[PDB]
Protein backbone atom coordinates (compact mmCIF):
# COMPACT_ATOMS: atom_id res chain seq x y z
CA UNK A 1 0.00 0.00 0.00
CA UNK A 2 1.83 3.04 -1.40
CA UNK A 3 1.94 6.55 0.10
CA UNK A 4 -0.66 7.80 -2.43
CA UNK A 5 -3.18 5.19 -1.28
CA UNK A 6 -2.49 5.95 2.39
CA UNK A 7 -3.01 9.68 1.68
CA UNK A 8 -6.36 9.12 0.00
CA UNK A 9 -7.51 7.02 2.97
CA UNK A 10 -6.39 9.65 5.50
CA UNK A 11 -8.09 12.44 3.52
CA UNK A 12 -11.36 10.49 3.33
CA UNK A 13 -11.05 9.95 7.08
CA UNK A 14 -10.53 13.68 7.65
CA UNK A 15 -13.60 14.47 5.57
CA UNK A 16 -15.60 12.01 7.64
CA UNK A 17 -14.43 13.47 10.94
CA UNK A 18 -15.11 16.96 9.65
CA UNK A 19 -18.62 16.35 8.36
CA UNK A 20 -20.30 13.91 10.75
CA UNK A 21 -21.25 15.24 14.16
CA UNK A 22 -21.17 11.72 15.65
CA UNK A 23 -18.55 9.01 15.06
CA UNK A 24 -17.70 5.65 16.56
CA UNK A 25 -14.91 6.68 18.88
CA UNK A 26 -17.23 9.21 20.58
CA UNK A 27 -20.18 6.82 20.64
CA UNK A 28 -18.20 3.98 22.23
CA UNK A 29 -16.78 6.38 24.87
CA UNK A 30 -20.39 7.19 25.88
CA UNK A 31 -21.74 3.64 25.65
CA UNK A 32 -18.84 2.27 27.73
CA UNK A 33 -19.35 4.72 30.62
CA UNK A 34 -15.61 4.85 31.42
CA UNK A 35 -15.10 8.60 30.78
CA UNK A 36 -17.86 10.10 32.99
CA UNK A 37 -20.37 9.12 35.67
CA UNK A 38 -23.16 11.04 33.93
CA UNK A 39 -24.74 8.66 31.41
CA UNK A 40 -27.27 9.64 28.75
CA UNK A 41 -30.89 9.98 29.66
CA UNK A 42 -32.67 6.62 29.03
CA UNK A 43 -35.93 6.54 27.11
CA UNK A 44 -37.34 3.10 27.99
CA UNK A 45 -41.10 3.68 28.26
CA UNK A 46 -43.80 6.23 27.52
CA UNK A 47 -43.17 8.18 30.72
CA UNK A 48 -39.44 8.72 30.12
CA UNK A 49 -40.23 9.42 26.44
CA UNK A 50 -42.52 12.24 27.57
CA UNK A 51 -39.84 13.49 29.99
CA UNK A 52 -37.27 13.68 27.21
CA UNK A 53 -39.84 15.44 25.03
CA UNK A 54 -39.96 18.33 27.53
CA UNK A 55 -36.46 19.17 26.29
CA UNK A 56 -37.56 18.64 22.70
CA UNK A 57 -40.71 20.75 23.06
CA UNK A 58 -39.46 23.42 20.62
CA UNK A 59 -38.65 20.84 17.93
CA UNK A 60 -42.10 19.28 18.36
CA UNK A 61 -44.10 22.53 18.54
CA UNK A 62 -42.12 23.89 15.56
CA UNK A 63 -44.09 21.63 13.19
CA UNK A 64 -47.19 21.18 15.37
CA UNK A 65 -46.18 17.60 16.27
CA UNK A 66 -46.60 17.90 20.04
CA UNK A 67 -50.14 16.40 20.18
CA UNK A 68 -49.58 13.49 17.77
CA UNK A 69 -49.46 9.84 18.81
CA UNK A 70 -46.20 8.89 20.59
CA UNK A 71 -45.16 6.67 17.67
CA UNK A 72 -45.54 9.56 15.23
CA UNK A 73 -43.61 11.93 17.51
CA UNK A 74 -40.69 9.51 17.87
CA UNK A 75 -40.30 9.05 14.16
CA UNK A 76 -40.77 12.74 13.47
CA UNK A 77 -37.64 13.31 15.55
CA UNK A 78 -35.92 10.39 13.83
CA UNK A 79 -36.66 11.88 10.42
CA UNK A 80 -35.08 15.16 11.55
CA UNK A 81 -31.91 13.23 12.33
CA UNK A 82 -32.00 11.50 8.96
CA UNK A 83 -32.27 14.93 7.24
CA UNK A 84 -29.22 16.06 9.19
CA UNK A 85 -27.28 12.93 8.19
CA UNK A 86 -28.28 13.30 4.50
CA UNK A 87 -27.05 16.92 4.61
CA UNK A 88 -23.76 15.75 6.13
CA UNK A 89 -23.45 12.90 3.60
CA UNK A 90 -23.83 15.47 0.82
CA UNK A 91 -20.90 17.52 2.14
CA UNK A 92 -18.89 14.36 2.70
CA UNK A 93 -19.53 13.24 -0.88
CA UNK A 94 -18.27 16.57 -2.26
CA UNK A 95 -14.95 15.84 -0.54
CA UNK A 96 -14.53 12.50 -2.31
CA UNK A 97 -12.03 13.06 -5.18
CA UNK A 98 -13.87 13.10 -8.48
CA UNK A 99 -17.39 13.21 -7.08
CA UNK A 100 -17.92 16.94 -7.56
CA UNK A 101 -16.65 16.59 -11.16
CA UNK A 102 -19.48 14.21 -12.01
CA UNK A 103 -22.59 15.30 -13.85
CA UNK A 104 -24.83 16.95 -11.29
CA UNK A 105 -27.58 14.49 -12.19
CA UNK A 106 -25.29 11.57 -11.37
CA UNK A 107 -24.41 13.22 -8.05
CA UNK A 108 -28.11 13.32 -7.17
CA UNK A 109 -28.54 9.71 -8.26
CA UNK A 110 -25.63 8.39 -6.19
CA UNK A 111 -26.87 10.23 -3.11
CA UNK A 112 -30.50 9.20 -3.67
CA UNK A 113 -29.64 5.48 -3.61
CA UNK A 114 -26.59 5.65 -1.34
CA UNK A 115 -27.60 7.83 1.60
CA UNK A 116 -29.73 5.27 3.42
CA UNK A 117 -27.17 2.48 2.99
CA UNK A 118 -24.64 4.82 4.60
CA UNK A 119 -27.13 5.95 7.28
CA UNK A 120 -27.79 2.39 8.50
CA UNK A 121 -24.10 1.52 8.34
CA UNK A 122 -23.16 4.52 10.47
CA UNK A 123 -26.18 4.04 12.72
CA UNK A 124 -24.49 0.83 13.86
CA UNK A 125 -21.82 2.95 15.58
CA UNK A 126 -24.39 4.36 18.04
CA UNK A 127 -26.14 1.03 18.69
CA UNK A 128 -25.55 -1.75 21.16
CA UNK A 129 -27.64 -4.82 21.80
CA UNK A 130 -29.90 -2.88 24.20
CA UNK A 131 -30.57 0.44 22.40
CA UNK A 132 -29.23 3.40 20.46
CA UNK A 133 -27.86 6.80 21.31
CA UNK A 134 -29.90 9.82 20.22
CA UNK A 135 -29.56 13.63 20.34
CA UNK A 136 -25.80 13.66 19.73
CA UNK A 137 -25.09 10.99 22.35
CA UNK A 138 -27.13 12.70 25.10
CA UNK A 139 -29.98 10.18 25.19
CA UNK A 140 -30.36 6.41 24.80
CA UNK A 141 -33.60 4.86 23.50
CA UNK A 142 -34.01 1.20 24.32
CA UNK A 143 -34.47 -1.52 21.75
CA UNK A 144 -37.24 -3.09 23.85
CA UNK A 145 -39.10 0.24 24.04
CA UNK A 146 -39.02 0.50 20.24
CA UNK A 147 -40.24 -3.12 19.96
CA UNK A 148 -43.17 -2.27 22.29
CA UNK A 149 -44.60 0.39 19.92
CA UNK A 150 -47.70 -0.38 17.95
CA UNK A 151 -47.35 -1.93 14.50
CA UNK A 152 -46.07 -0.76 11.97
CA UNK A 153 -43.75 1.50 14.02
CA UNK A 154 -42.33 -1.33 16.17
CA UNK A 155 -41.05 -2.97 12.99
CA UNK A 156 -38.93 -0.03 11.81
CA UNK A 157 -35.77 -0.13 13.94
CA UNK A 158 -35.46 -3.80 14.91
CA UNK A 159 -34.00 -4.96 11.53
CA UNK A 160 -31.42 -2.15 11.84
CA UNK A 161 -30.38 -3.40 15.27
CA UNK A 162 -30.10 -6.91 13.78
CA UNK A 163 -27.84 -5.60 11.05
CA UNK A 164 -25.79 -3.50 13.52
CA UNK A 165 -25.04 -6.31 15.95
CA UNK A 166 -23.36 -8.37 13.22
CA UNK A 167 -21.73 -5.30 11.66
CA UNK A 168 -20.31 -4.17 14.98
CA UNK A 169 -18.84 -7.64 15.57
CA UNK A 170 -16.42 -6.76 12.71
CA UNK A 171 -14.82 -4.17 15.08
CA UNK A 172 -14.37 -1.50 12.41
CA UNK A 173 -13.00 1.88 13.42
CA UNK A 174 -13.76 5.26 11.89
CA UNK A 175 -10.83 5.05 9.45
CA UNK A 176 -12.51 1.90 8.03
CA UNK A 177 -16.05 3.29 8.16
CA UNK A 178 -15.07 6.43 6.26
CA UNK A 179 -13.80 4.38 3.29
CA UNK A 180 -16.80 2.02 3.49
CA UNK A 181 -19.20 4.97 3.30
CA UNK A 182 -17.29 6.40 0.35
CA UNK A 183 -17.53 2.98 -1.32
CA UNK A 184 -21.30 2.94 -0.71
CA UNK A 185 -21.76 6.38 -2.31
CA UNK A 186 -19.45 5.68 -5.29
CA UNK A 187 -21.45 2.82 -6.73
CA UNK A 188 -21.55 2.23 -10.45
CA UNK A 189 -24.79 0.23 -10.70
CA UNK A 190 -27.41 2.68 -9.42
CA UNK A 191 -30.39 3.09 -11.76
CA UNK A 192 -30.36 6.05 -14.10
CA UNK A 193 -26.66 6.85 -14.09
CA UNK A 194 -25.53 8.77 -17.16
CA UNK A 195 -21.74 8.18 -17.08
CA UNK A 196 -21.45 4.67 -15.63
CA UNK A 197 -17.87 4.37 -16.87
CA UNK A 198 -16.59 7.44 -15.03
CA UNK A 199 -18.32 6.28 -11.85
CA UNK A 200 -17.03 2.71 -12.09
CA UNK A 201 -13.47 4.03 -12.22
CA UNK A 202 -14.13 6.12 -9.10
CA UNK A 203 -15.63 3.05 -7.41
CA UNK A 204 -12.60 0.94 -8.30
CA UNK A 205 -10.18 3.49 -6.84
CA UNK A 206 -12.05 3.66 -3.54
CA UNK A 207 -12.61 -0.09 -3.21
CA UNK A 208 -8.92 -0.68 -3.87
CA UNK A 209 -7.90 1.66 -1.07
CA UNK A 210 -10.59 0.11 1.13
CA UNK A 211 -9.22 -3.38 0.54
CA UNK A 212 -5.59 -2.48 1.18
CA UNK A 213 -6.55 -0.29 4.13
CA UNK A 214 -8.36 -3.21 5.79
CA UNK A 215 -5.49 -5.60 5.11
CA UNK A 216 -3.15 -3.11 6.87
CA UNK A 217 -5.46 -2.08 9.74
CA UNK A 218 -6.99 -5.54 10.47
CA UNK A 219 -4.24 -7.91 9.34
CA UNK A 220 -5.57 -10.72 11.52
CA UNK A 221 -9.13 -10.64 10.05
CA UNK A 222 -7.97 -11.94 6.69
CA UNK A 223 -11.28 -11.88 4.78
CA UNK A 224 -12.59 -8.64 6.35
CA UNK A 225 -12.79 -7.06 2.90
CA UNK A 226 -15.07 -9.80 1.43
CA UNK A 227 -17.13 -9.71 4.63
CA UNK A 228 -17.68 -5.97 4.03
CA UNK A 229 -18.54 -6.57 0.38
CA UNK A 230 -21.32 -8.79 1.65
CA UNK A 231 -22.38 -6.16 4.18
CA UNK A 232 -22.80 -3.69 1.28
CA UNK A 233 -25.18 -6.14 -0.37
CA UNK A 234 -27.01 -6.64 2.93
CA UNK A 235 -27.44 -2.86 3.27
CA UNK A 236 -28.96 -2.61 -0.20
CA UNK A 237 -31.54 -5.18 0.79
CA UNK A 238 -32.11 -3.53 4.18
CA UNK A 239 -32.83 -0.19 2.48
CA UNK A 240 -35.15 -1.86 -0.05
CA UNK A 241 -37.21 -3.36 2.80
CA UNK A 242 -37.10 -0.08 4.72
CA UNK A 243 -38.45 1.90 1.75
CA UNK A 244 -41.30 -0.65 1.41
CA UNK A 245 -42.17 -0.03 5.05
CA UNK A 246 -42.08 3.74 4.48
CA UNK A 247 -44.61 3.15 1.70
CA UNK A 248 -46.92 1.17 4.00
CA UNK A 249 -46.85 3.95 6.55
CA UNK A 250 -47.67 6.56 3.92
CA UNK A 251 -50.75 4.56 2.84
CA UNK A 252 -52.05 3.54 6.24
CA UNK A 253 -51.06 6.28 8.73
CA UNK A 254 -52.92 9.49 7.94
CA UNK A 255 -51.46 11.50 10.84
CA UNK A 256 -47.79 10.92 9.94
CA UNK A 257 -45.89 13.23 7.61
CA UNK A 258 -42.72 12.75 5.58
CA UNK A 259 -40.05 15.45 5.56
CA UNK A 260 -39.73 16.93 2.04
CA UNK A 261 -36.05 16.04 1.59
CA UNK A 262 -36.88 12.44 2.49
CA UNK A 263 -39.88 12.60 0.10
CA UNK A 264 -37.48 13.40 -2.76
CA UNK A 265 -35.20 10.52 -1.86
CA UNK A 266 -37.90 7.85 -1.52
CA UNK A 267 -40.00 8.93 -4.54
CA UNK A 268 -39.54 6.40 -7.38
CA UNK A 269 -36.68 4.68 -5.52
CA UNK A 270 -37.28 0.90 -5.60
CA UNK B 1 -33.09 16.84 -10.76
CA UNK B 2 -36.39 18.67 -11.11
CA UNK B 3 -37.85 16.00 -8.83
CA UNK B 4 -34.98 16.39 -6.30
CA UNK B 5 -34.97 20.16 -5.77
CA UNK B 6 -33.69 20.14 -2.18
CA UNK B 7 -30.96 17.58 -2.84
CA UNK B 8 -30.01 19.46 -6.02
CA UNK B 9 -29.68 22.68 -4.04
CA UNK B 10 -27.43 21.05 -1.43
CA UNK B 11 -25.03 19.80 -4.12
CA UNK B 12 -24.62 23.27 -5.65
CA UNK B 13 -23.85 25.17 -2.41
C1 LIG C 1 -30.95 20.08 19.49
C2 LIG C 1 -31.86 18.84 19.52
C3 LIG C 1 -31.94 18.37 20.98
O1 LIG C 1 -31.28 17.84 18.69
C4 LIG C 1 -31.84 16.54 18.53
C5 LIG C 1 -31.09 15.60 17.85
C6 LIG C 1 -31.56 14.32 17.63
C7 LIG C 1 -32.81 13.96 18.10
C8 LIG C 1 -33.33 12.56 17.84
O2 LIG C 1 -32.99 11.96 16.85
C9 LIG C 1 -34.37 11.95 18.76
C10 LIG C 1 -35.18 10.99 18.19
C11 LIG C 1 -36.15 10.40 18.96
C12 LIG C 1 -36.28 10.78 20.28
CL1 LIG C 1 -37.55 10.00 21.21
C13 LIG C 1 -35.46 11.73 20.87
C14 LIG C 1 -34.49 12.33 20.09
C15 LIG C 1 -33.59 14.89 18.77
C16 LIG C 1 -33.10 16.17 18.98
C17 LIG C 1 -33.23 19.28 18.98
O3 LIG C 1 -33.45 19.29 17.73
O4 LIG C 1 -34.14 19.63 19.79
C1 LIG D 1 -35.04 5.95 9.56
C2 LIG D 1 -36.28 6.79 9.23
C3 LIG D 1 -36.46 7.85 10.34
O1 LIG D 1 -37.38 5.90 9.06
C4 LIG D 1 -38.68 6.41 9.06
C5 LIG D 1 -39.59 5.97 10.01
C6 LIG D 1 -40.90 6.49 10.01
C7 LIG D 1 -41.24 7.44 9.11
C8 LIG D 1 -42.68 7.94 9.19
O2 LIG D 1 -43.22 8.03 10.23
C9 LIG D 1 -43.40 8.27 7.93
C10 LIG D 1 -44.31 9.31 7.99
C11 LIG D 1 -45.00 9.62 6.84
C12 LIG D 1 -44.80 8.90 5.69
CL1 LIG D 1 -45.70 9.34 4.22
C13 LIG D 1 -43.95 7.83 5.64
C14 LIG D 1 -43.21 7.52 6.78
C15 LIG D 1 -40.36 7.89 8.14
C16 LIG D 1 -39.03 7.39 8.14
C17 LIG D 1 -35.95 7.40 7.88
O3 LIG D 1 -36.23 6.78 6.82
O4 LIG D 1 -35.37 8.51 7.77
Amino acid sequence: MTADLKSLAKRIYEAYLKNFNMNKVKARVILSGKASNNPPFVIHDMETLCMAEKTLVAKLVANGIQNKEAEVRIFHCCQCTSVETVTELTEFAKAIPGFANLDLNDQVTLLKYGVYEAIFAMLSSVMNKDGMLVAYGNGFITREFLKSLRKPFCDIMEPKFDFAMKFNALELDDSDISLFVAAIICCGDRPGLLNVGHIEKMQEGIVHVLRLHLQSNHPDDIFLFPKLLQKMADLRQLVTEHAQLVQIIKKTESDAALHPLLQEIYRDMY
Amino acid sequence: TERHKILHRLLQE
